[PDB]
């Protein structure tokens, strides 16, 4: 099988600044009797179809903004993005047609923007919730970047492990920030043993790290 | 007007089987091939095979080998993969594409279809509130299953600052997701926030009222 | 079709 | 005499978590960082973090933020590496390797952990002839789970000419290799030829003697 | 992150030559500080960890042989292994470590050694396997070099995919060559449906693709 | 540890 590598795997850039997608083949997709390279490249958003956008290797393919090229031979292509528009914000893949079909990984673009600290905030288990006998503690991380965030929950000053699940937003359309939820999950008969719930949180914009917590019956 | 139209979502248990079709419209088909692409959740696209539109001709990668079946009917200008003892690891959007001789390009895809293989049993979501100058409120909409759900606020006259986040898979092969805003503080005791949460796989409709 | 065949 | 030795070979289904164990012998772990790296089978080595051996302090890579979790056990010498919601594309050999401040460099690293992540179950190998001036002649061992496997001729006597391929894995999710040798074809009605199967995960051993 | 991009992806050196590979990042590995780039090289063989060859750019790791040694500053960086030695037959990495931790893509180093044609052998099913339902037919490349080899599987004349699946050794110890297996599967219900089970293959040793067949 | 921020 041909094996499709894509060089870097995300990508930051400034609204307006080039993007440049890499994609390098194991084997040449060059047909010598027809002159063309069986490379496409395709554009993906979330919820939808990948989108094409390039094909034989530097064709653009109609409605395709004149901004998005692509260029190369034999082994080794790459995707130009000339002015970055926020609606290029996707993942982007390319994908060789010489003999059956191969997707690189996917590279994906995000909007660079100037570092903003995450507003936090902790909440909770509802009283509903403990009826059952569970308790889930959520941190909110609310608009940031970049997005990389490390959040720790602590249950009377004890760091906890294994018992927290996150997860992060789209790059928000309007501000280019990420937003991060984190809920610790415990038994009802644990949350009740302990006083103090906090979830601390670090990041690029914070001098240092930021703690938000609530005791138990407040 | 070109389009390829497959079915809905599918739930299935790990060993059954599972056929999704891509009813082709607005060209010949016989002129065309239609190929099947995967892709699941989080990884890259991967090819799965291709049909002959005409003469029904089929080419599967090794892969999916001895487990896939491309068809395709031609009154129906329709389709076909079936894809037999599932497991976890086949949860995934499911894509037609078509292709020709000349092209080995996908121009026009169909708008995918997830099939979650999973031994959970569909089930609707409790939805408890995560209560409140910017103060910050939501709803946790906590073990259902499959995929997915939908969260507005205030039948969706809230938009500003809302962010709902992508579900998790618990443990326990049920899913959670939070959706929260914010809003200004000033108006936590005049303005009312009610989340609406649908769950259309178990008919589910939740609305709750998120109070201080 | 593979690119490889195209004639 | 440093070591670093790691924990044996696991087998997980999608969904589930792995921890495996890297004991320290013959320094002072207080004077270093543990990092772990892992490797999917013939790709790229990728770092996951670290933890500063002395006050426990862990700095994750982004791609597994929120699901990774390193620890360390000052009295045991050990340092662990908690991976949750396992993938298919998490199957790996998973490295641990000592570093400390001013060095920048992995000098020591432990012998890797095999976590295979897959719906299938363990399963011992069948093992077929492929029957014969050079004449060929091998094994195929079909159908096991999960890697590795190893393969002798004649108990490690021949070696000459043997070839003993990577393995397959076929869209049944277990894996196929064959093994092969080439012999003078004078040879075949004179010698004996026999290809010794080992599978340690099912504690699986098979002989098969392969005749013209 | 640090994007870490080396060159070439192979090389094929004959013993006693001399083999370059290169490393650029995407930002400079040097600390003004204290003068040092944090740029190392690791050597893996299969089965194993890697081994550390080079550290803060030029500094050679112990009982690692002179004939090994690192160069650059900032982006560029190059291992040069001034004579190839047969126990030099690995994959060869490049890492930064100035900020987190970056892997290059490897280089795979082999022996170069003339062009050699493959042997085929093809071996039909075994008596055994068919009695539990299943026909595999084993196609063998035995001893060619380069590596680059197709095998086409034709049952009565027509062109078969997505039923073989195959692989290749590394490079041989003792000839520099490769060898090369693929598996042909079928049900023992359609291996009877048909009379001709053939194993085309191409290489540039081979002035034209050599057939090997059978008879079920 | 980064090198980056060796003193």
């Amino acid at each position: 099988d041909i094996v499709m590598t894509q060089s870097p795997d995300s990508l930051a850039v400034s609204l307006g600044e080039r993007a440049t997608i890499n994609c390098k083949s194991s084997q040449s997709l060059l047909n010598a009797r027809t002159g063309k390279n069986y490379l496409a490249w395709y554009q993906q958003k979330p919820g939808q179809p990948p989108k094409l956008l390039i094909y034989w290797a530097s064709t653009r393919e109609s409605g395709v903004p004149d901004r998005f090229s692509g260029s190369g031979s034999g082994t080794d292509f790459t995707l130009t993005i000339s002015s970055l528009q926020a609606e290029d914000v996707a993942v982007y893949y390319c994908k060789q047609s010489y003999s059956r079909r191969t997707f690189g990984g996917g590279t994906k673009v995000e909007i660079k923007r100037t570092v903003a600290a995450p507003s936090v905030f902790i909440f909770p288990p509802s009283d509903e919730q403990l009826k059952s006998g569970t308790a889930s503690v959520v941190c909110l991380l609310n608009n940031f970047y970049p997005r990389e965030a490390k959040v720790q929950w602590k249950v009377d000053n004890a760091l906890q492990s294994g018992n927290s699940q996150e997860s992060v937003t789209e790059q928000d359309s309007k501000d280019s920030t990420y937003s991060l939820s984190s809920t610790l999950t415990l038994s009802k008969a644990d949350y009740e043993k302990h006083k103090v719930y906090a979830c601390e949180v670090t990041h690029q914009g914070l001098s240092s790290p930021v703690t938000k917590s609530f005791n138990r019956g407040e | 007007q070109v389009q390829l139209v497959q079915s809905g979502a599918e739930v299935k248990k790990p060993g059954a089987s599972v056929k999704v079709s891509c009813k082709a419209s607005g060209f010949n088909i016989k002129d065309y091939y239609m190929h099947w692409v995967r892709q699941a959740p989080g990884q890259r696209l991967e090819w799965m095979g291709w049909i002959d539109l005409e003469n029904a001709n089929t080419i599967y990668d090794a892969k999916f080998q001895g487990r896939v079946t491309i068809t395709r009917d031609t009154s129906a200008s329709t389709a076909y993969m079936e894809l037999s003892s599932l497991r976890s690891e086949d949860t995934a959007v499911y894509y037609c594409a078509r292709d020709a001789y000349g092209r080995y390009f996908y121009d026009v895809w169909g708008q995918g279809t997830l099939v979650t293989v999973s031994s959970a049993s569909t089930k609707g979501p409790s939805v408890f509130p995560l209560a409140p100058g910017t103060a910050a409120l939501g709803c946790l909409v906590k073990d259902y299953f499959p995929e997915p759900v939908t969260v507005s606020w205030n039948s969706g006259a809230l938009t500003s600052g809302v962010h709902t986040f992508p579900a998790v898979l618990q443990s326990s092969g049920l899913y959670s997701l939070s959706s929260v805003v914010t809003v200004p503080s000033s108006s936590l005791g005049t303005q009312t926030y009610i989340c609406n949460v649908n769950h259309k796989p178990s008919n589910t409709k939740v609305d709750k009222k998120v109070e201080p | 079709q593979d690119g490889n065949e195209e004639m």
